[PDB]
DNA sequence: ACGTATGCTATAATGTGTGCAGTCTGACGCGG
DNA sequence: TCCGCGTCAGACTCGTAGGATTATAGCATACGTG
């Protein structure tokens, strides 16, 4: 997690496509203030985003469903 | 910049730096002296019939 | 903001007037004290608008309580100062004026349009003679010069009738009539007629300029110019300096030579001036406009204040010093800081050391961003404080940040990509950088004062792509060669050869201990040597045929070193590999082996590891440089007093006058040479086991402690090269014109160098040094030429659904297989079905990457040659597939889509050529028994009875029991052959012998010599002796030759004892072989000769140390595809050859092929010898003449899979000279894009035509649409493009003019009107936008959707 | 470069004929240069400065 | 042939009129009169004339091309106002013309910075004066020594010698080899960094913080008077024309919004802090 | 009134020239 | 169209150092704004 990338690289597969998933998780947590899948442990986003892919907690498929999970609560509910 | 055989008691094989300006650049060997019209000249002991 | 494409047309007068916000009408810049812009002037706030942010000059409108307004008494506008660099002006040019970059940047342009010269287009310009626009009478025709005589004949005589007029305004209204409608079919209508090469090319050229120019909806009358557009002030400053002093640019000052010029040009056409000054008027006016859109190109630039030419407008955006390299595509960076570095021996590999003030400075945003989410400061400046007083809990806060955030380290120069990696900062107090030893290698960073870069990585992106991408853990092996990058060097190495290397008896010998614990326990106990042989129970585990790893427990006989070391040694690795005596050459098979079985983990650990151990034992060995420890063998005084008066033997026997002075020259450097050979062995046989006295009983003999040697023999520093002149003696050295002094030198560092042996020393040492300079800017300019053509390839489709590729074998040159078809063959998918040898079942599918576990079976099968699917056999329009590409190298794995390759291999080529900077060859011994298999080979029996071969390009090989080639040569020609073809002979015997300091030209038939063409004084020379009188004849070439026998070709003909010719066997060619220059010549005319005899000995002086200096040139010449000056002949198409006609001695070729009834004529030279002797099965392309390839002729004929063969055989050739490692993908990286454009043969569907040359990938999608929908096909003939044209050939043109020619670029880009829709890197880095490769190939490919949903 | 006359010769300006083409140039220490050299008809030509 | 400007123009002057002294006045009467190809012929047959003038005023601002075009114009200016009738010559009264319209010309277009006559003028007769003392002191006059000649003020002397600092270009090479410019030094006056712009951001969004924490009516009082929220910067009597409309509940207000606030740079960590800036 | 700008003077005088000249390999573009 | 000669295009990457010019008359009414 904080060597080793090789671990999340396992899971997703394009060291590309890993970064921009990791990232757009980090972004979550540091604006949204979402919560921490993984112990924190006093590491930084950067990290911790690794350690839900690495574990295989976060995926493109999985961040996909949970967006419009949470935006279709809203549409239900405004009309 | 080539050290020519010329240089020997006039000009030092070893002294310029090693930057492009490298030849081009050089140091006055020690008991080297100018010539009274403009070149080199280098001391030398004369063997007078041996 | 967002765009998709930037367009490049002319401006009009009328489209230059709509940027400009005023017309500059005065050469005004300021007034004197009041330091504001003056009246319609240079720097005038009415045209170019307001000095502060929302102020007008006189001061009556302040702020944004006034937002737009124009103020009454100034008339300035009252917007922010950012429209003082984009509001534009423009001049009123009194008479027009033409544009330097359409008329001298060639092609004329101007005049290309035209069908007019330069000459006459100038002498209108500065009017020396009128020219005609059009004549009524059809008496003037148009275009034609009239001097200042002959326009007043047709004055008086024909008049009015003809309108011809002078100057820049004549050739504007020739433009402006000239009809491009009606010249296009015009010119369309003569090619129809008889057509050649030169005339067709010219008229192509025209016919598209032509169309082109209508297309692009430019008009030729805008090459003159009406208006001139003037630069924003901003751009060209009038700043005041801090001295009082004030500083403008030179564009102010040549803009103030066009107004005053235009200006009093004004005046003069106010005054009806004669003619004859308002033409000085108009030429000045010119030459000023000239001199500021380009000084230096018309004439002498106009040179200003420090005897200097004034910097024009063109010279901004011109080459290194212009806009794109200089302000573009290199930046200055923030979060950036630069420091000597030092060792870093305790950090991991993802760790370097960062001085406190340094990235206290480094990272300020992130405290006072820290800071605030605390609630320790309120505001930015109240932070600001807080971290200029360092106060103690600011330090804190800081180490809170750095934490789990990577750096950027980079080392200059940035070769290849390692030359930047990522690590985790480590604060340490003090202003030095500690950097991780291993990765020394990558940067090249040697700790003798080296300065590195840091570079912070701010956006989350950039810490990830850091940790991910640039992280020093997950870059191990180089991209160039599949090998560990990281391996331990000097102390490292040393230290572990001095661990295990073991010694006799020694303090506890035969012991026998529980583990390698105890082994250490007994080291540092000091009851045992690190060199004791004992009998130790170490438990190694092995990998099963699962993932699961056996143990088993077992004694081996080692040493204690051996065992410590096995302490490192990860479990998964057998333990045999730490029993041998460990060197450098066997620490970098551990690391790989290490690598292909466990992993990455492991291997980064493993390598820390050996790199400690390695500097500790280094350490405790007490390694020393001691002046007895550079032991001069026993005897050199012996060897050289006798090796001198060898040479006195034969001094003495050149004064009496028989050995010449250059057969001396040669005979003295050989003996010299021996005796220098004689010393290195005596030393290093007295140095490699001076242990001869040993312990035990009573004697044993062992390696040797000699402190330096063991300092080279582990292969920490140094070699046996360098030991040379240490110990044994210095060598012969080279004088500065390149031959060698006859005399070496004897003495060597030990015994001390005399004053002149110094001064020899001197002559190699600084010319050794100065191509370390000079040289390596050739090497480092390939680096950019290759990068450029390779910027566009991106891995973009995973399967190219093609079966196609080009087949490998194994590289077995100079008997030892220089390489493995393992290693050549490795980590690339394979586009064939590749079993064993008995064809009855298949053992490796095509679409399959083969792993060094998978090429193991191929050493089982022994393949024979392999299919792989290589790049240039893809067929992925604008890229490449992973299948083609195969596997990273750095990686270890198959590619990702979406990595940038072309700019990797780019890299991996110039790197080494860049950072890198015994030929007697008498006779072939073969060592393995084997049948004799010659190949390519036409020999011929001699007097003497032994076969000599007469052709130039003759192979050995060696033919094993089963039947297959194990060890290669390469025979020469006129070389005596021991036995012939199909003989079997023993192991360690010579099988062929020769002369190397000489090229025989040796006879096909026997009889008498006779002399052609040999007239002395013209073509050849003579030179006797005395008592008897030999003479000796010399050829003498076109350098020595004059006028008289140049077109005598010199031969010594061969005839019978009546004087008739004697015929070659089975050929109708009387015998007569042509001499070269410089030939010498022992027998004169009338010597009876037999078959195989010696007619004469061309000299074959080749004595320069080719290294990289000598060979990059060649490197370059291949990517440039620059044709030699004696390339060789090939067959066109196959069929039954036909000799033909001949023109005094100048030989055609009438070929008549089986199917094809046409024949086909080509000429060859007189001198030049064939190959083939005629009426023969020839296939396409075979060899007819010998000597250099050329590029172009390979792929005419034989097609990609030959051109992609040479070009990387032939360029690594060069490289393997040197030992550089490159798979031969990078290179067919380069060679693909070398094959971007081709030539259109057949006309299609589509308007292409004849004579058109268009990308490979566009014409192949017109063909898609084609087979699908029928037409006309479009049949191709792919071309070879060099690096240099390659890269402008790309249809970018904002790639091209970043590139080089950028005038040229620029110019040919706006007369067709081109639109740049972006896709390679240069493109978007310019803009400063994404990458469309990489991180950002994920994000560019989701905007290409936006575009194809509607 | 000390003023007087210097003999020279490219050895090989085109090395099309190869010709070792000699020419003799004189220095000056003030004053305009010249040169003499000859062709690959070995004819005599000068080119001041 | 030719392809130089200079060397065409000089030929075209090389084969024009070389007039006597009664063929002066001969076309000079009829060119006052208006004869058309008079005024182009004694212009014509002078420019000779012209060029020999432009030889001595070379090396100064212009180019000789530059003096010659501006030294024909004085010619002009001769030919529109010479005196046939009077017995003195032409060639006498036209370099008097030639020699002012090219020393004028010099004057404006030989410095970036328009320098007027007036200012020029005094200069020369300061530098002038210079030679003198030069000479004599064989030491470079100061700006006192010149003044002491001239018994002139000081201030002049030293004002006229600082319009006579010449400019070095921003794109003038530094160490007489390619390396850098001044504008590879040379930083942007009007844009300080983020770190000076961030200041006044984060500066002045923490003012709007303090404001909707002070009171209603004392936020809106001392906020419309500096201009912080109003539109236009009001003074203690100027406050009246919102809804204040008062002389001292304006100034008791405007300090007691400002007391309030002073307690609030005291307690977040300024006041003396935020002093010393 | 103060600052800038335009103007005239009259021995005769009538065609410029200046300034670095071991760079070099490679590549076209007009004539011949 | 092919061969000689002319002009014109490049020249590995980052760090550091320091300085200076000549001269344009002389005086009297004409042109632009507080
Ligand atoms: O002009 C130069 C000279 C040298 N260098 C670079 O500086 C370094 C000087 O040479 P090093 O001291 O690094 O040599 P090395 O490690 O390759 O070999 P040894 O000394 O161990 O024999 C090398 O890495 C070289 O590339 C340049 O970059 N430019
Ligand atoms: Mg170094
Ligand atoms: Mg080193
Ligand atoms: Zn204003």
């Amino acid at each position: 997690a904080r060597v080793t990338v090789q671990d999340a690289v396992e899971k997703i597969g394009n060291r590309f496509d890993l970064v921009l998933v990791a990232a757009r998780r980090a972004r979550q947590m540091q604006v949204g203030g979402k919560d921490p899948l993984v112990p924190e442990e006093n590491d930084k986003t950067t990290v911790i985003a690794l350690r839900e892919i690495e574990e295989g907690l976060i995926n493109n498929q999985i961040l996909d469903v949970r967006e419009r999970q949470e935006q279709q609560e809203q549409e239900a509910a405004e009309l | 910049r080539d050290v020519h055989p010329t240089h020997y008691g006039r000009v030092c094989p070893i002294e310029t730096p090693e930057g492009p300006n490298i030849g081009l650049i050089n140091s006055l060997s020690v008991y080297a002296q100018t010539n009274e019209y403009g070149f080199l000249e280098t001391p030398y002991r004369k063997v007078t019939d041996g | 903001e967002e765009f998709d494409a930037i367009k490049i047309a002319l401006a009009s007068p009328d489209m230059i007037r709509s940027w400009s916000f005023g017309e500059v009408k005065k050469p005004e810049t300021i007034n004197y004290r009041t330091f504001k812009p003056e009246r319609d002037g240079l720097f005038c706030a009415r045209i170019f608008g307001p000095v502060k942010d929302y102020e007008c000059l006189c001061g009556k409108y302040k702020r944004l309580k006034h937002r737009g307004v124009i103020c009454e008494k100034c008339g300035v506008e009252v917007t922010q100062t950012k429209v003082r660099r984009e509001r534009m002006g423009h001049i009123e040019l009194a008479s027009p004026t033409a544009h330097i970059w359409f008329l001298k940047s060639l092609p004329s342009r101007i005049g290309l349009l035209l069908d007019m010269p330069l000459r006459d287009i100038e002498r209108v310009l500065y009017f020396e003679s009128y020219v005609v626009i059009e004549g009524g009478m059809t008496n003037l025709e148009r275009q034609q010069i009239l001097t200042e005589e002959q326009y007043l004949d047709a004055l008086e005589e024909f008049g009015d009738e003809f309108d011809a007029k002078m100057g820049a305004e004549a050739i504007q209204a020739l433009l402006k009539s000239m009809d491009l409608e009606q010249e296009c079919e015009q010119l369309r209508e003569e090619l129809n007629e008889t057509n050649s090469e030169t005339k067709r090319k010219k008229l192509t050229k025209r016919i598209k300029l032509l169309e082109a120019f209508v297309q692009s909806g430019n008009k030729p009358e805008w090459m003159i110019l009406t208006v001139l557009p003037v630069l924003p002030p901003d751009l060209r400053p009038l700043v005041p300096l801090d001295g009082g002093r004030f500083a403008t640019s030179d564009l102010n000052d040549l803009y103030r030579r066009v107004i005053n010029r235009n200006n009093r040009l004004k005046r003069l056409l106010d005054l009806a001036a004669p003619d004859i000054i308002v033409r000085n008027e108009k030429r000045m006016l010119q030459e000023a406009v000239d001199a500021l859109l380009d000084n230096g190109r018309r004439g002498r630039a106009i040179t200003g204040s420090n005897k200097r030419p004034l910097k024009s407008l063109a010279d901004m955006i011109k080459g290194k010093q212009g806009r794109f390299r200089q302000n573009l595509l290199g930046k200055r960076v923030d979060y950036s800081g630069r420091s000597v570095i030092t060792v870093g021996p305790y950090l991991r590999l993802h760790q370097c050391g960062l001085p406190k003030k340094m990235a206290l400075e480094l990272f300020k945003p992130f405290i006072y961003g820290k800071l605030e989410l605390r609630g320790l400061a309120t505001t930015i400046k109240a932070a600001k404080k807080m971290v200029e007083r360092e106060e103690a809990v600011v330090w804190d806060i800081l180490d809170e940040v750095i934490r789990e955030h990577p750096v950027l380290l980079n080392r200059a120069p940035t070769l290849h990509r390692l030359g930047i990696q990522a690590f985790e900062p480590v604060l340490i107090e003090g202003k030095a950088i500690q950097l991780h030893p291993l990765v020394c290698a990558a940067y090249n960073a040697d700790f003798d004062g080296d300065q590195m870069a840091v570079h912070v990585p701010l956006t989350l992106e950039a810490q990830l792509e850091a940790r991910a991408l640039m992280m020093s853990t997950n870059n191990i092996l180089s991209p160039a060669n599949g090998e560990p990058i990281i391996v331990p060097s000097q102390d490292v190495v040393l230290g572990l050869y001095y661990m295990t290397r073991d010694c006799v008896n020694a303090k506890g010998e035969g012991m026998v201990l529980t583990g390698p614990k105890e082994a250490e326990r007994l080291y540092r106990s000091g009851l045992a040597s690190l060199h004791a042989r004992v009998k130790v129970r170490i438990t190694e585990y092995e990998k099963d045929a699962n993932g699961e790893l056996v143990a088993k427990t077992s004694l081996k006989d080692t040493t204690v070193g051996r065992a410590i070391l096995w302490m490192i040694v990860p479990k998964g690795l057998p333990y045999s590999i730490v029993n041998q005596a460990l060197g450098k050459k066997a620490i970098s098979k551990m690391l790989n082996t290490c690598y292909r079985i466990l992993g990455l983990k492991p291997t980064v650990i493993f390598a820390d590891q050996i790199m400690y151990t390695g500097f500790a034992y280094a350490a405790r060995s007490g390694a020393s440089v001691g002046i007895d420890d550079m032991v001069i063998p026993e005897k050199k005084h012996e060897i050289i007093s006798e090796a001198e008066a060898e040479v006195a033997e034969i001094q003495e026997q050149f004064q009496s006058g028989l050995v010449t002075a250059g057969e001396r020259y040669n005979k003295v450097i050989d003996i010299w040479a021996a005796a220098n050979d004689r010393v290195s062995k005596a030393m290093m046989d007295n140095l490699q086991t001076e242990t001869v006295i040993n312990r035990d009983g009573q004697e044993e003999k062992q390696v040797s402690f000699n402190s330096i040697y063991m300092m080279a023999d582990s292969g920490a520093r140094g070699s046996a090269a360098q030991i040379r002149q240490l110990a044994g003696m210095r060598g012969l050295m080279a004088k500065p014109d390149g031959s060698i002094i006859e005399t070496p030198i004897t003495a060597n560092f030990r015994e001390g160098l005399n004053v002149l042996q110094y001064f020899i020393s001197t002559h190699g040492a600084r010319k050794g040094l100065a191509d370390t300079a000079l040289k390596t800017a050739n090497s480092g300019y390939l680096t950019r030429r290759l990068v450029d053509v390779a910027q566009d390839l991106v891995v973009t489709e995973d399967d190219c659904g093609t079966h196609e590729g080009i087949m490998m074998t194994p590289v077995i040159e100079g008997g030892d297989v220089k390489e493995p078809l393992r290693d050549r063959v490795l980590g690339r998918v394979t586009a064939e079905d590749v079993l064993k040898p008995g064809t009855a079942d298949i053992l490796v599918p095509r679409n399959t990457l083969l792993h060094e576990q998978w090429c193991d079976l191929l050493e089982e099968n022994s393949v024979d040659a392999v299919k792989v699917r290589s790049v240039v056999s893809c067929d992925t329009d604008f890229g490449v597939c992973a299948h083609c590409y195969g596997r990273d190298l750095a990686r270890g794995h198959i590619i990702n889509k979406g990595e940038a390759i072309g700019v990797i291999a780019a890299q991996s080529i110039g790197e080494p050529g860049t950072q890198l900077t015994a030929a007697a060859e008498s006779s072939i011994q073969v060592k393995n028994k084997g049948s004799i298999k010659l190949s390519n080979v036409k020999s011929v029996v001699n007097s003497s009875g032994k076969l000599v071969i007469t052709s130039r390009n003759t192979e050995l090989k060696l033919i094993d029991e089963f039947g297959r080639t194990k060890e290669s040569y390469k025979v020469p020609y006129g070389a005596v052959l021991a036995k012939g073809d199909g003989e079997q002979v023993a192991g360690g015997e010579t099988v062929a012998n020769w002369d190397p300091h000489t090229m025989p030209v040796i006879t096909e038939v026997s009889g008498f010599v006779r002399f052609t063409d040999m007239i002395d004084g013209q073509t050849i020379t003579r030179q006797t002796d005395e008592l008897t009188g030999l003479s000796s004849l010399v050829v003498l070439d076109s350098a020595e030759r004059t006028a008289g026998g140049k077109d005598l070709r010199p031969a010594l003909k061969i005839v019978d004892a009546q004087g008739n010719d004697v015929l070659i066997p089975g050929t109708d060619m009387p015998a007569q072989y042509f001499l070269p220059g410089k030939a010498i010549v022992q027998l004169e005319d009338g010597v009876q000769i037999s078959s195989g005899d010696t007619l004469a000995r061309i000299p074959q002086e080749s004595g320069g140390t080719k290294d990289i200096t000598g060979g990059l040139p060649r490197v370059a010449d291949l990517f440039e595809a620059r044709r030699p000056k004696e390339p060789a002949i090939l067959a066109e198409i196959s069929g039954i050859v036909s000799f033909g006609k001949e023109t005094k001695g100048k030989r055609r070729l009438v070929i008549t092929p089986v199917d094809g009834s046409d024949p086909y004529e080509e000429m060859i030279p007189k001198w030049r010898q064939l190959n083939v002797f005629e009426g023969e099965r020839v296939e396409r392309g075979d060899v007819i003449s010998d000597g250099p390839e050329a590029p172009h002729d390979i792929l005419r004929l034989r097609g990609v899979h030959a051109v992609t063969r040479y070009i990387v055989n032939e360029v690594q050739d060069v490289y393997r000279l040197q030992g550089v490692k490159i798979n031969d993908k990078h290179i067919e990286v380069i060679v693909r894009q070398m094959l971007r454009k081709a030539t259109i043969v057949n006309a299609g569907s589509s308007d292409f035509l004849e004579g058109e040359q268009v990308e490979y990938s566009r014409v192949k999608i017109a063909n898609r649409e084609l087979e699908a929908n029928g037409k006309v096909g479009a049949t191709y003939s792919r071309d070879l493009l060099g690096i240099t044209k390659a890269s402008l050939a790309t249809e970018s043109f904002i790639s091209a003019a970043s590139f080089q020619e950028t005038t040229r670029v620029l110019t040919e880009a706006a007369v067709a009107g081109k639109r740049d829709e972006l896709r390679g890197l240069k493109e978007n880095v310019i803009v400063g936008r994404l990458i469309p490769a990489g991180t950002g190939y994920a994000y560019h490919q989701d905007r290409m959707r936006r575009r194809a949903a509607g | 470069r000390s003023p007087g006359v210097f003999f020279d010769s490219d050895k090989g300006k085109t090395h099309s004929s190869g010709k070792v083409l000699y020419n003799a140039r004189i220095i000056p220490y003030r004053g305009s240069w010249l040169d003499f050299e000859f062709d690959p008809k070995d004819n005599l030509f000068v080119r001041i400065d | 042939r030719v392809l130089d400007a200079t060397q065409l123009y000089l030929g075209e002057i090389g084969y024009s009129p070389l007039l006597t002294a009664e063929e002066e006045v001969y076309f000079a009467r009829r060119a006052l009169r208006g004869d058309v190809a008079s005024r182009r012929r004694m212009i014509e047959s002078n420019l000779r004339l012209v060029v020999k003038i432009a030889r001595r005023y070379g090396n100064r601002g212009l180019a000789l091309l530059d003096l010659i075009e501006e030294g024909n114009l004085g010619l002009i200016r001769a030919v529109e106002k010479f005196d046939p009738e009077r017995g003195f010559r032409f060639s006498t009264y036209a370099t008097w013309w030639i020699r002012q319209t090219i020393e004028r010309a010099i004057m404006n277009q030989t410095r970036t910075i328009r320098l007027p006559i007036h200012i020029v003028k005094e200069l020369n007769v300061y530098l002038r004066t210079a030679r003198e003392l030069s000479h004599k002191l064989d030491h470079e006059p100061s700006a006192e020594e010149i003044a002491e000649q001239l018994d002139k003020p000081v201030d002049d002397v030293s004002r006229m010698l600082r319009l006579n600092e010449r400019i070095t270009s921003v794109d003038t090479p530094l160490g007489g080899d390619s390396e850098k410019a001044l504008l590879d030094i040379l930083a942007d006056e009007k844009e300080n960094g983020p770190e000076d712009t961030t200041q006044d951001d984060d500066m002045k969004q923490s003012i709007v913080k303090w404001l909707f924490e002070l009171n209603a009516k004392q936020r809106e009082v001392l906020a419309r008077r500096f201009g912080l929220l109003g539109y236009e910067a009001a003074t203690l009597e100027d406050v009246g024309r919102e809804i204040g409309l008062t002389r001292e509940r304006v100034r008791q207000i405007q300090v007691e919004g400002l007391r309030r606030l002073r307690e609030i740079l005291q307690t977040q960590g300024l006041n003396i802090e935020a002093l010393f800036l």
